[PDB]
Parts: structure tokens; C-alpha cells; sequence
């Protein structure tokens, strides 16, 4: 298994510095190029940097020329991206990726990626969310009943919601967070079920907010 | 070297033939790659060196070069193919990406299931109130949700959010939140959301009485 795991992001104030790590397994990072690709919220892909660790050859983009530096420790098989003088336009999800090459030299592409890591550049403060149950109702409309959870008043992104620790998946709809008038984020995550099923199986939503170290498992119930 | 991607977005039925084109500001060799990105996930390499399929990629994806233009084609669009597709020019020491083409599916009209959630007591004790209206598996995405407190149409105190297209039935879902002070929430009683959508002959109203 070729695997790449990012780490080291989160909230950082403007003008700050942050070092992201990309731990690689299943291959030696000296074998290939290692790339950093960033994506602003609701925008397109943008190449940040690339490194050949074995020979130490660096390659950057003009947007991050003087501030961003890409390092690599083969002892740890880990790439690093240190970012200085961070502006608000640096707010993005940062992926690390491996470049594979056509054996001939035709050109190749990024075959394996990481999960990405959100880097928010903002003077605002981290705040944990509050989780409230959106309880099922008397209504039955098509014989359908919805329940859910409301994660409210949190900074920054992201939070992750699952239902019964990922066991419950069908009928789930988790909505994108929306910036409130408060300057804080808040979202909902609902699940549809048959009305007769309400008395049988239990429903728990797991809310996770790592910038605040908030882990809540809230049980939703009728009435 | 830059990549101009057309179209900006497109809408197509299951089974159609979809084509996405990237033009290069300067001449480039056949070092174009095609990636697919589903929402909230890392991009997946579909095609490399303009015309070659990466392994595991279905045969419905194909790549072609016409001089300075590069084309990715889906022969028969599937519901799971909803995604933003990107083109990349580069060799591993510098790559530039296209702006991306968002591809969504066209399907038959589906009417939303509509549900209403009153604020929790736990939230009222916090001094705020959030009433949530949910629309479930409706297509098309265009819909209007209007909040009525005591049969009075409100404005400016509610925010909505929409999921991305489902990958099996190609539908959307919406969530509208009316946010009021515990005081103004307790000063009224009847709370309703009225949904107007194409699949609904007459608009649907879901409501509750506080307590």
C-alpha cells in the first residue's frame, strides 16, 4: 500500500509560519517527486511545490516563491512544507502527492494523494461547537421521518460528522458549513429513516472538531 | 504556460457523450493529464500523457490531442461521474492546472421530502433558537424555502446550504436554518416552512406549534 498522510495544519494568524508534514509509506520518497497542491474553498487546484529528495532538487511556483520552502527527510520518509508570512489568500486545503512517470518519459501524473489538511489564515480565535439534536417529529412524509444533529457556533473549519461511527450511512445528508453573521461556522447533518424504525434502532451522531479538540457522541430520540 | 479549460460547467443526461477541452497558452507537448475530483476528496488521476488511461479507470474515459487542444471524453455519462475535472500540463518539476469543469447529471424531476425540526431545549437554555427545514432528494437543485412565523413571511434571518449531487440517484438536498433570539422565538408560536419546487404542483408547508 502506497500511503500519504498530511499533518500540521489548522488555524494560524496572518503573518505567521506553519510547517506541514507528509508522511509516506509503501515507497521511498527518494524514488519519486513529492508535490504540494493547494485548493482554496470552492476554487480550483493550484500547484505549490515539488521536491526530489534524493538529490534535494527544489521547485516552486511564483505565488509562494520567497516564503514557502519544501524540505524532505528520507530518514523519516517525510516531506515538509514550511510557510512564512502567511496571507489570507493562503487559506486552502493542502494535499501532498506522489508523481508517477510514464516509463518511457511520455510525462506521467500524480497517482497517489493524501487526505489534505486545511490551513486557515485568520486573526479570529478557535471556538468549539455546540451539538444539538434535531429530533424526529410526528409527521410521516411517504412514511418518512428525519432526525439529525446541528453543530453550531464553531471556528475554524472543519468538523466531521458520522452516524453510529460510520455504521449508519444510507440516507445520510451532511451539509456544507455556512459562515454565520457571528463570523462562526455552523452546519447540520440529517438522516432519513422509516417511521416504524424509530422505536427499534438507536441513532447517535459523532461530531469531531480537532482545532478545538471536541468529540461529542449525541443520541437523538423522539419527543 | 497556462491552460484554458472549457466549458466552465455542463449538464448532461446518463448515457450522453461529454467532452472537456483544455487549450494551452503556449504550445505544449503531449504531457497533459486528466484528473477527476469528487467533492471533499483528493483528485484522482484519470488519464496521463494526453491519451493513456491510468489503470482502474473505466474505458468510458478517453483522451485526445488536436494540436494545441486536449480533449477528455466520457462516452456514456454515469451518475457517479459527477465531479470537477481538471487538466494538468507538466512533467513533475512544474505542473499548472486548469480552472476545472464541473460536470453534473441531468435526470427526471424529483419532488423534495420536507421535514421541520424545532429548536432543542438544550439550545434554548443557551439563549438562541435554530429552526431547521430539510429538503430531501429533490431535482432540480432550484427551489425556494420561505419561513413563516405566525403566518408572517420573514427575511434576512435564515441561511440555507445545499449538498452536492448524489452519486446514485443524482439528486440534491437542502437545509435552511431560521435563527432567532430565545426571546423572539418565545414571543411567537407557529413556525412553518413553505417549499416551492418544480415537482410540487402546489407548494408544501410543514409546521409546528411551539409546545
Amino acid at each position: 500500500e502506497v500511503q500519504l498522510v498530511e499533518s500540521g495544519g489548522g488555524l494560524v494568524q496572518p503573518g505567521g509560519s506553519l510547517r506541514l508534514s507528509c508522511a509516506a509509506s509503501g515507497f521511498n520518497i527518494s524514488s519519486s517527486y513529492i508535490h504540494w497542491v493547494r485548493q482554496a474553498p470552492g476554487k480550483g487546484l493550484e500547484w505549490v511545490a515539488s521536491i526530489y529528495s534524493s538529490y534535494g532538487y527544489t521547485y516552486y511556483a511564483d505565488s509562494v516563491k520567497g516564503r514557502f520552502t519544501i524540505s524532505a527527510d528520507t530518514s523519516k520518509n517525510t516531506a515538509y512544507l514550511q510557510m512564512n508570512s502567511l496571507r489570507a489568500e493562503d487559506t486552502a486545503v493542502y494535499y501532498c502527492a506522489r508523481w508517477w512517470a510514464s516509463v518511457g518519459g511520455a510525462g506521467g501524473g500524480l497517482d497517489y494523494w493524501g487526505q489534505g489538511t486545511l490551513v486557515t489564515v485568520s486573526s479570529a480565535s478557535t471556538k468549539g461547537p455546540s451539538v444539538f439534536p434535531l429530533a424526529p417529529s410526528s409527521k410521516s412524509t411517504g412514511g418518512t421521518a428525519a432526525l439529525g444533529c446541528l453543530v453550531k457556533d464553531y471556528f475554524p473549519e472543519p468538523v466531521t460528522v458520522s452516524w453510529n461511527s460510520g455504521a449508519l450511512t444510507s440516507g445520510v445528508h451532511t451539509f456544507p458549513a455556512v459562515l454565520q453573521s457571528s463570523g462562526l461556522y455552523s452546519l447540520s447533518s440529517v438522516v432519513t429513516v422509516p417511521s416504524s424504525s424509530l422505536g427499534t434502532q438507536t441513532y447517535i451522531c459523532n461530531v469531531n472538531h480537532k482545532p478545538s479538540n471536541t468529540k461529542v457522541d449525541k443520541k437523538v430520540e423522539p419527543k | 504556460i497556462q491552460m484554458t479549460q472549457s466549458p466552465s460547467s455542463l449538464s448532461a443526461s446518463v448515457g450522453d457523450r461529454v467532452t472537456i477541452t483544455c487549450r494551452a497558452s503556449q504550445s505544449v507537448s503531449s504531457a497533459v493529464a486528466w484528473y477527476q475530483q469528487k467533492p471533499g476528496k483528493a483528485p484522482k488521476l484519470l488519464i496521463y500523457s494526453a491519451s493513456s488511461l491510468y489503470s482502474g479507470v473505466p474505458s468510458r474515459f478517453s483522451g485526445s490531442r488536436s494540436g494545441t487542444d486536449f480533449t477528455l471524453t466520457i462516452s456514456s455519462l454515469q451518475p457517479e461521474d459527477f465531479a470537477t475535472y481538471y487538466c494538468q500540463q507538466g512533467y513533475g518539476w512544474l505542473i499548472t492546472f486548469g480552472q476545472g469543469t464541473k460536470v453534473e447529471i441531468k435526470r427526471t424531476v424529483a419532488a423534495p421530502s420536507v421535514f421541520i425540526f424545532p429548536p432543542s431545549d438544550s439550545q434554548l437554555k443557551s439563549g438562541t433558537a435554530s429552526v431547521v427545514c430539510l429538503l430531501n432528494n429533490f431535482y432540480p437543485r432550484e427551489a425556494k424555502v420561505q419561513w413563516k412565523v405566525d403566518n408572517a413571511l420573514q427575511s434576512g434571518n435564515s441561511q440555507e446550504s445545499v449538498t452536492e449531487q448524489d452519486s446514485k440517484d443524482s439528486t440534491y438536498s437542502l437545509s435552511s436554518t431560521l435563527t432567532l433570539s430565545k426571546a423572539d422565538y418565545e414571543k411567537h408560536k407557529v413556525y412553518a416552512c413553505e417549499v416551492t419546487h418544480q415537482g410540487l404542483s402546489s407548494p408544501v408547508t410543514k409546521s409546528f406549534n411551539r409546545g
